[PDB]
């Protein structure tokens, strides 16, 4: 019935998501 | 118009300023300046007074006109806003 | 600047990483996928953080440098129907479409997308980043062109250096800047900064990113609370603290505006710290109650002839006035007075 | 059945009160048109005369009502159309503080409607089919649990029945002021006026309600209506006495006199519906009996002498002035009783001061006042200045050096301005109990610590600003 609570709370929990997934950029091992 | 207000302006705002400022301004003045000069005065209201006090000296020249306190703060008025300059003392002696 | 019709855009402050899982394949008439994806960027920095493994629909992927063009005029760009192309963070107009869809997925919005059509992805409570200056700190610099690089410093460390190489033209600075400051809004905690620039080219950056939030308002986008503030700001605002204030507070611009908050309402006029952080565009500001602020106007306008000042505004009055005050006082000048003529209404 | 009810032109009067404002008790009012009124504000158009809606929206016209639109159809006030317009201008320069509503551009048109609401989630269904109706693309769209606007430009969005659109939001303390079903649909942007008025539609009223009713516990309808607080005032008067003028001196002439003659003060009552059109004579009669709770009132006194025969001895009785009209005042005189009303007050009670021909008020300060006499510059601490006839602009002249050999010592707490120039600020409370503060300059020292500058009642420190800051750049 209702709306933008989530979409907004969608949002902040990606926001949350996405600054926890810069640190993915580690890696763990070499193939070269 | 008919008449170069500007004109009329600049060389009444020299003569006045040649006169009653006495600044260190000095040059040759022509019947030209004081006709274009008296009617500028006569052009403008604001300066009816000083009109009426520069005519009544043409029959006696020997006196300072009697007025009003409030005529001379009106003539002090318009004489500082024809000069532009509000930073300056001009109350009596400058008239006379 | 008219935008063809066949640019999909879309707009967010989490773009300054590439979002693998958004692009997808586009079909033309044919109603063939196709799977040969073909990628621009601004500089060939940017190349070292697209992998070539986050596609797995796409058979092969190649990257190029977008490097300005201009044989192809952007009211017919050219059409390469072989390949499916995606734009990131495009700094000049673009040039080439693929076939069917082609979504530009940037943080900046400049005028060359402006008429394009749009798809913002606005913003929940972002944080207002910390402007400083040391006039005691390990300061910690970042390399401004290419941020990815410290995005785990920006995550942790405090204190920033914005630091810019002389080579990098207008566009890229105000680029990464958006970046930075995208990451700032994310970051959980406000994060201090300063720039190592002369302040006219800072005061041109800020220009132009007030530009853009306009732009991006003007599309629908969220308002922000945290902005930029003016120089002569700055100076009027250092002038007051020195009066007054003793500490350097790390929002003291704030905390002097909230410090007159408290008083905004119940004496009903403008603090003048507003006054003087701002021809026209008057301001004004509210209560639940039906009443202006600078002279408790009404919600319409100035009032055009409410009462007349004969009293006031003749000569006689305020000379007998000025004479008074200058008798009393022993003065000769340097005073002056005004008729209280600023009375739109009581 | 029964005849279609009517109205006289007298009572014309009698509807723009009972609609425009916001007023509950109806005891006062005569029946007769009474009943018409009831079935009109419960929008039961079947039982009302239609001439009698054209009449009164003529009249409407007749008094010049600011910022009002119509046509010249019976269904404006059958169909949720707009009815008032602004224009707004909105400059997002206060940083400090957010609007809580979508952003709007400025320069569009604003239409006001008659639809409230208490529930707009439920309404947004329906309104979004017509936005929907309206265009037919999908880009941009911000949607809340308010309203729907695109490219800041239109859409429809809710909020309070009377609200500011010069560019103000919710900023600067909002006080509570109690409520009543608030909500209210506003139309943005031309198309969606003209969609509008060239359809005339309702909401989709509850299947269970076959009634005519229009107005529902889920929403209602009040044509041409403003919401503005108003209640019966209920005075024991004794003298009253109109005074027509527009040039304030009278004004503050009398209210010098009757402040000097007996009592200590006297509440000065500044209507707030006085601009709001050129009302003819007989509304402002009948207005004369009621008050705006949201009106402006400030407390006048003057500087209070000691021990003197010209004393009242006992505080029996107050006066009043309204300002009911542009240019017209009524004096009065009432016993004072506890159950009287007034409008709410914002503060505890910042009581203004009046000032007399000794001295001057400082521009672009409601305090600074300035004695010629004793070359004191002063800083009221709390109260705040009115009836400033003339003001002085401020130099660096006023702060006459004095010379003192050897400094003069000083009692109380002392305050450094300027300790490169000697500008001391000095607490002084007039035997009134006035608090406020001399900026003196010259030779002083105090006989204890001298306290921060960052210690002020924040009023003071905005004075103090204004002051000393040499304002040279623009």
């Amino acid at each position: 019935d209702y709306e933008k609570e989530s979409k907004r709370r969608k949002l902040e929990d990606e926001d949350f998501l996405k600054l926890k997934a810069l640190e993915f950029s580690k890696d763990i091992v070499n193939e070269k | 118009e008919l008449i170069n207000m500007r004109r009329y302006r600049n060389a009444a705002r020299k003569l006045i300023h040649h006169y009653s400022l006495n600044s260190t301004s000095s040059t040759e003045y022509k019947i030209s300046d004081v006709v274009m000069t008296m009617i500028f005065l006569l052009r403008s209201e604001k300066y009816h007074s000083l009109f009426k006090l520069l005519e009544t000296t043409f029959d006696d020249y020997t006196c300072r006109p009697q007025m009003t306190q409030v005529q001379t703060d009106t003539l002090l008025d318009a004489v500082r806003s024809l000069l532009e300059m509000p930073s300056t003392t001009i109350d009596l002696t400058t008239v006379d | 600047m008219e935008c063809p019709f066949q640019i999909q855009v879309c707009i967010s402050d989490r773009f300054f990483a590439f979002p693998h899982n958004l692009v997808e394949p586009q079909s033309d008439v044919g109603n063939k996928l196709i799977e040969n994806l073909i990628v621009y960027v601004p500089t060939d920095d940017d190349r070292l953080y697209i992998d070539k493994k986050q596609f797995p629909k796409f058979n092969s992927v190649l990257v190029y440098r977008h490097e300005h063009d201009v044989n192809i005029d952007s009211r017919s760009p050219k059409k390469t129907a072989s390949a499916t192309i995606v734009y990131w963070n495009p700094l000049v107009p673009i040039t080439e479409i693929g076939a069917g869809e082609t979504r530009v997925f940037s943080v900046l919005l400049t005028n060359n997308l402006f008429y394009c059509n749009t798809m913002i992805v606005h913003h929940e409570n972002p944080k207002c980043p910390i402007e400083f200056t040391y006039p005691k700190s390990n300061l910690r610099p970042i390399a401004c062109e290419i941020p990815l690089s410290h995005f785990k410093e920006l995550v942790e460390s405090n204190d920033f250096l914005l630091c810019f190489n002389l080579e990098t033209s207008t566009m890229v600075k105000i680029l990464s800047l958006k970046r930075i400051f995208c990451i700032f809004q994310y970051r959980k905690q406000p994060a201090r900064y300063v720039i190592n620039l002369p302040h006219e080219e800072i005061d041109n950056l800020y220009n132009k990113l007030n530009w853009e939030r306009t732009r991006r308002l003007m599309k629908g986008d969220v308002p922000s609370n945290c902005a930029t503030v003016n120089r002569s700001s700055l100076k009027y605002i250092k002038q007051a603290q020195s009066l007054l204030g003793i500490p350097d507070y790390s929002q003291t611009v704030v905390d002097f505006v909230k410090m007159f908050q408290k008083i905004i309402f119940p004496y009903q006029l403008v603090p003048n710290v507003i006054i003087k952080l701002n021809l026209f565009c008057k301001n004004d500001s509210i209560a639940i109650s039906s009443s202006g602020i600078v002279p408790i106007n009404m919600p319409d306008f100035s009032p055009p002839n409410t009462f007349d000042y004969s009293d006031y505004a003749n000569r006689t009055n305020i000379n007998f006035v000025t004479q008074r005050v200058l008798t009393d006082g022993g003065f000769s000048s340097g005073i002056t007075v005004t008729p209280v003529k600023y009375n739109y209404y009581l | 059945g029964g005849n279609l009810l009517t109205l006289e032109r007298d009572h014309f009067k009698y509807l723009f009160l009972t609609s425009y404002f916001d007023l509950k008790d109806n005891e006062h009012v005569p029946s007769e048109p009474m009943a018409f009124i009831r079935n009109y504000l419960n929008c039961t158009f079947d039982l009302l005369d239609d001439a009698v809606l054209m009449n009164y929206f003529n009249y409407l016209q007749s008094m010049q009502l600011k910022h009002l639109v119509g046509s010249t159809s019976t269904n404006i006030f059958k169909f949720v159309k707009p009815q008032f317009r602004f224009v707004c201008d909105r400059t997002t320069v206060d940083i400090l503080e957010f609007d809580t509503r979508m952003y709007i551009k400025p320069g569009t048109p604003v239409y006001a409607t008659n639809l409230f609401t208490s529930n707009p989630r439920k309404m947004m269904a329906f309104l979004y089919a017509e936005f929907g109706k309206v265009f037919k693309n999908k880009i941009f769209v911000n949607i809340n649990n308010y309203g729907c606007v695109l490219a800041g430009s239109a859409g429809f969005l809710f909020d309070d029945a009377y609200v500011d659109w010069n560019g103000v939001r919710m900023c600067a303390a909002p006080r509570l002021d109690n409520n009543m079903h608030p909500f209210r649909l506003y139309l943005l942007g031309e198309d969606m006026a003209k969609h509008f008025v060239d359809n005339n539609i309702l909401p989709p009223h509850p299947s269970n309600a076959k009634t005519r009713k229009i107005n529902n516990s889920m929403f209602m309808l009040k044509n041409f209506y403003k919401g503005l607080p108003l209640f019966k005032s209920k005075y024991t008067v004794v003298n009253s006495t109109k005074i027509v003028t527009r040039k304030p001196n009278d004004i503050f002439n009398e209210i010098d006199k009757e402040l000097n003659g007996n009592c200590p003060f006297i509440k000065f009552i500044q209507r707030d519906y006085i601009f709001d059109a050129q009302f003819p004579p007989d509304l402002l009669d009948l207005l004369n009996e009621y008050m705006t709770k949201s009106s402006i009132m400030k407390i006048i006194t003057k500087f209070v002498i000691e021990e003197n025969p010209a004393m009242s001895g006992e505080m029996s009785r107050e006066i009043i002035l309204d300002r009911y009209s542009v240019d017209n005042y009524r004096k009065l005189y009432i016993k004072m009783e506890i159950t009287n009303q007034f409008p709410v007050m914002y503060d505890h009670e910042s009581s203004y001061i009046f000032v007399s021909k000794d001295f001057l008020q400082l521009k672009g300060t409601m305090n600074a006042f300035y004695a010629p006499k004793q070359r004191i510059l002063s800083i009221l601490a709390v109260n705040r200045l009115f009836g400033a006839t003339e003001t002085i602009d401020f130099h660096p002249n006023l702060l006459v050096y004095r010379q003192s050999s050897p400094p003069v010592r000083l009692t109380g707490d002392v305050y450094v301005v300027d300790k490169n120039e000697k500008v001391f600020l000095v607490k002084h409370v007039f035997s009134n109990t006035v608090p406020a503060y001399l900026l003196i300059r010259g030779d002083y020292e105090s006989s204890s610590d001298l306290k921060s500058l960052r210690d002020l009642n924040p009023w003071v420190q905005n004075t103090l600003l204004k002051l000393l800051i040499p304002d040279s750049v623009q």
